[PDB]
DNA sequence: CTGTTGGCAAGCCAGGATCTGAACAATACCGTCATCGAGCACTGCACAGA
DNA sequence: TCTGTGCAGTGCTCGATGTTTTATTTAT
RNA sequence: AUAAACCGACGGUAUUGUUCAGAUCCUGGCUUGCCAACAGGAGUUCCCCGCGCCAGCGGGG
């Protein structure tokens, strides 16, 4: 019912060069639907049935920055995305703002360019958890948290 | 007819006209669609600021909330034409704040102020010490011919056009305008889904990479205008003006709302584009044609031409729906048809 | 029927039309969701105020009530309470062949002759009574020249009505407008540039606005309005009808229009006679989704809504819709007006 | 006329004049449609950093955030002429940051600086010092003639165009410019679905296979530049200067605009491609043509001929639509007056569109 | 306004065996505009509105590639283009993408040869609305289905 | 008047690194309790006598 | 036949004043 | 005719100024589309008309 983001993590992981550079050349979320790279990645995890769509399309598209840019860490809830932006001391507080204001497609390409700038140690779960609603009150709570850690 | 209905289809390539706190642009949700937005307030200052009000319409307002700098400002106008100690009880009078000689004096808020208006008040103050009469009648004396007052406001036009409060001061009784024009924000006939531009600054002594790197929300977007202006409430604002007065300076709003953009980001954008429909309309009751643009206008061939189409069938539908008959005339690139904007500012010139 | 029901779909720019003592959109819940509104109190008062309203209903012919031709209906409603000696002299000292008589005429008359009735008692006359009553007096002259706007609208809020009699309600009820759709309302961040200040602006704010189709509804009580209008006709009710119809589909509050400038007439009118006047509310229980707008499935969801309950609600009688669109239609058992102007008409032929 | 419009329409062949953090293309939406797009910051370093701008108009500024550095070649260039103290000082009391022997001064952000500049503000620092002038009555005394600081910009042509923006320093009060032309990014006129090169790496050591496969992005486009001048700006940045001298820069300004080509990519696509047509008219009011190719431009025997038949018919409804009577020019290889050559166009414009 | 899929696959089925050996023999869809037999098929199915008749051109070539290639199937979403041919096994993926990347007039040739080689087994009424749409999503949905299909097996 | 069929559709191997992501200034005011008596206004009041 | 100073008569705005308020502050 | 009735939360307001994404790179090697074939059969053509041997020949549509 929920999709196995540890699994998915551990996939794109082992993933051979070549289909690991199909998939990270892409510009934005929807591309990833041009790529055969793509679709045998997150099949075994629900893809064919549409309520698990976009939220895949979220994850991997975040997971594109790189093999080594987000670096799972277990809970001693768990660090947070927002704090875990927080953490790197990279990234400033305006890119967060601009970032939960963006609207679709935008804010995942927003996203990972911070992804990319901040390589953030976070419980990459609960990100994925995070990016399944993705509503207003997620993108609300990554500000705070970013803010509250700073 | 006492209303002169405004409507302009002004196109603009890549920009970014007018933002917010983050930088991002104005935004608005219309039939459920994300719309770019330039403020009123924004087009407001955009004209009254403008090489084409100061030639067509005089010096626009002085808006202000620091009195000290405002003090020291005219006793350097008004000093050959009054002595300093009247021009400080005026403002302090008008303000209702002890105008000494502190180095920072603030009022409640931000206000409008017109030099040849305080010019005047002045003269009443002097009179009135003169004539041994206090403030509290000299109050109740300003009180019973306002519109004495308002003949002041031609020397700034954009009070007697968008209006002025004060909560302080003798400005509260004598002071308060209702702008006699009213004017929508700026939105998008579409859906856009804005740009990003992702830029970086070469540092001349940084040879490895960029010193910065940043991204700029931009968007095209044509955008629908409106305004319309009260001409009764016109004339009264400017001490009771001619028709004819109130008309012209209609005319000058025309002009600017197909011609004047904001300048933000106009340096490096370079949005330069005038209207490509003008349409102005007399009516009894004020009519915006923005619900001609609630279902989003899809592209074809652009989004100009289908968006001047969905204007005239809506304007066709509430004519024909509502017995509409005020007069009515449309001038465009792409009801009385005007070739150039010059007929069509001639025709309201002349009453329609 | 004894009712006129008015629904109106009205579709608003980018605007905030009614605000709170925060600032903020006035709104409401409505099936679990938030809808924009704008209050019953907001909406009526933009109708009491409006220029239309004072030349068609302020400036109507039956505007004027005269103590005069009331005497005889006067004399025998309070003839059981007072004798013809007090009715007449206070039927005179207000001034200076009617068949009925306004309620609340009657009843603040009464009063008078009551206080006429204890200044004889108290054996006072002169200038002394008019002394005393002189503002009650000068009250109810203004409002014996105001009897369409007190028979439509209610008394003012300042009438000097006295008695229970005088509390006189609308004949029209206005509802509060709500959206038919969901709504998350936007902020406007702005900034106040100081002529005299070099860095920044003198003061930074936010403004809550937002778009609307906005479901408007009121009903008409046409018996109320006939007695309360001394008993007039139920053609010179329906006339009075005709403008509350036109007000509805065109009058907007006037909040923040001076910057906002929402000034969007209705897209569609319809007016039904009933018995049991009722709010088409429900249609949009289930919040409206957008599809090409909120305007059109909006209009849809009305229609859809009339065509499943009408029946059943006992909304059989006369109902007639005006549209500026082209959507699929109600039942044939609405009568389709190509004008505004049309449906009027239709109103004032009593359907 | 105060402004001066520059209306360019270039034809380039298959190319990445610039692009993204993505190696993608810049573009923009335009008439919903996507358009390729060079941004107006690459144009503008692309001129000041030219040969023709050494050449004709001089040493464009030095941009950095680094002031270690920047403190480093002040020391060496004006050491000659300023005690290494009075030199520190003044970068100091411009940046408003504190310049010693440490490694790293980092500026707010990437600033302009002109040599000439700061040197004209060493002397003004000098001579407080010799009076006992306290660095607050400098910096009042100094507000009082921003025109004499601006002249300076003339070894900084570049600034007094494209200005400078201050949050630390004296140059939030002495060093602010607003810039006298405006330029707007070049976008194609027509739709465009660009192209990607799949591209191998062969390892002269390796066998079987390449040693590295990628894909770049590319297309080839009709892209409208616009810019303007304005002429009582541009006199005003570089301290009262005369209409002739700032006819004489905007004319460089043209000839750029219409043969200076960003860099980017070029070693492997050479897109060496100069204009295809330059419009030039004065006037008292800034006016962009791009609503010409609002409607995207359809192919016609090319995109070109199309795009220049789109620009001068939409230019005759804005002329006589407006009543536009300022004077114009143009020039193309394929009222208003026609030029055979561009420097007949240039030398048009350099007597004051006459 | 949609044309019956099913009614001209039947029309095409039942057509005599001279008609329909005129039709295969076109090597191009734009080709079928010179063949009488053409218009004799495609009238009953508004060949005169314009919009029409480029998916017609289309969906006949496809129908003409023979007769017995593709073998219509009821739904039990029902069996797209791409997966039919990923069911079949003989196609191969980089065979899909020469499909999705022809140019103009290209692809339908390609598709032909597609069929021929496949002999897919599928909802022909499906079918023939992707070619209705032949666009950028259709390519794409085309795609997705054969690479999903194949990587399950 | 009449237009066909079989048999067949590939595999190997390969996708990078460097380095960089800003600062300043500014966020308002009024009215929607009440008390008491005084000093000072509209405002009609007849008139007396002009 | 209209109008003028005294009112009586009061409609007020004026100002000082009765009372009384404070509670919090992540997660790492 | 319901803590009901009568019943606006109102008025003023640019988010601004500065900025290359950039340097390096074969998609490459192998491969018949091939075997069989008269374009022949079949006088419907619905009229007006003129001359016949009654078989059939003509001019107008």
């Amino acid at each position: 019912d929920e999709i196995d983001a540890m699994a998915l993590y551990r996939a794109w992981q082992q993933l051979d060069n070549g289909s690991c550079a199909q998939i990270r050349r892409v510009s934005e979320p929807d591309e990833l639907r041009d790529i055969p790279a793509f679709y045998r990645l997150v099949q075994p995890f629900g893809w064919e049935n549409p309520r698990h769509q976009q939220a895949l399309l979220r994850m991997v598209f975040c997971l594109s920055a790189g093999k080594n840019v987000i670096r799972h860490q277990d809970k001693k809830t768990g660090i947070s995305l927002g704090r875990a932006l927080a953490n790197s001391g990279r990234i400033n507080e305006r890119r967060i703002f601009q970032l939960i204001r963006a609207d679709r497609t935008a804010d995942m390409v927003q996203l990972r360019r911070l992804l990319t700038h901040a390589e953030p140690v976070l419980d990459w779960p609960l990100m994925a958890r995070m990016l399944t609603w993705w509503g207003k009150r997620e993108r609300q709570q990554l500000l705070e948290d970013f803010v509250l850690t700073t | 007819s006492n209303f002169i209905n405004i409507h302009v289809l002004i196109s603009h390539s890549p920009s970014c006209l007018n933002r917010d706190d983050m930088n991002m642009q104005k935004d608005a949700i219309f039939g459920g669609k994300r719309r770019v937005r330039i403020s009123s307030q924004s087009l407001k200052r955009a004209m009254r600021k403008s090489g084409y009000y100061a030639q067509n319409i005089g010096e626009s307002s002085l808006r202000t909330i620091h009195l000290a700098q405002l003090r020291d400002v005219l006793r350097q106008k008004l000093g050959e034409r009054f002595d300093q100690k009247i021009i400080d009880k005026t403002l302090a009078l008008l303000s209702g704040k002890s105008v000494d000689e502190a180095e920072k004096i603030s009022a409640d808020a931000v206000t409008p102020w017109v030099v040849g208006e305080i010019a005047w008040f002045c003269e009443q103050v002097a009179k009135a010490e003169a004539d041994n009469l206090d403030d509290k009648k000299l109050l109740k004396v300003l009180k019973e011919d306002i519109a004495a007052i308002r003949v002041n406001l031609q020397q700034g036009v954009d009070i007697a056009l968008s209006g002025r409060m004060a909560t302080s001061g003798m400005m509260t009784e004598l002071g308060k305008v209702d702008g006699a024009m009213s004017i929508a924000h700026a939105i998008t006939t579409h859906q856009v889904d804005s740009d990003i531009d992702w830029f970086t600054a070469v540092d001349d002594l940084q040879e490895q990479g960029s010193a910065h790197l940043g991204t700029q929300e931009f968007s095209s977007g044509v955008f629908y205008r409106y305004a319309n202006i009260n001409l009764a409430q016109l004339q009264e604002n400017l001490g009771g003006a001619s028709r004819e007065q109130a008309l012209e300076i209609a005319t000058h709003v025309v002009h600017m709302l197909a011609t004047e953009v904001p300048g933000a980001k106009q340096r490096t954008y370079a949005a330069f584009n005038p209207a490509d429909m003008v349409m102005v309309n007399f009516s009894d009751m004020p009519l915006s044609m923005a619900n001609a643009f609630e279902k989003a206008v899809k592209a074809k061939d652009g989004f100009l031409q289908p968006s001047i189409q969905a204007f005239n069938q809506y304007w066709d539908r509430v004519a024909n729906g509502y017995g509409l008959n005020g007069a009515a005339a449309q001038f465009s690139l792409s009801v009385k048809q005007m070739p150039t904007l010059e007929q069509l500012k001639s025709w309201v010139r002349n009453n329609g």
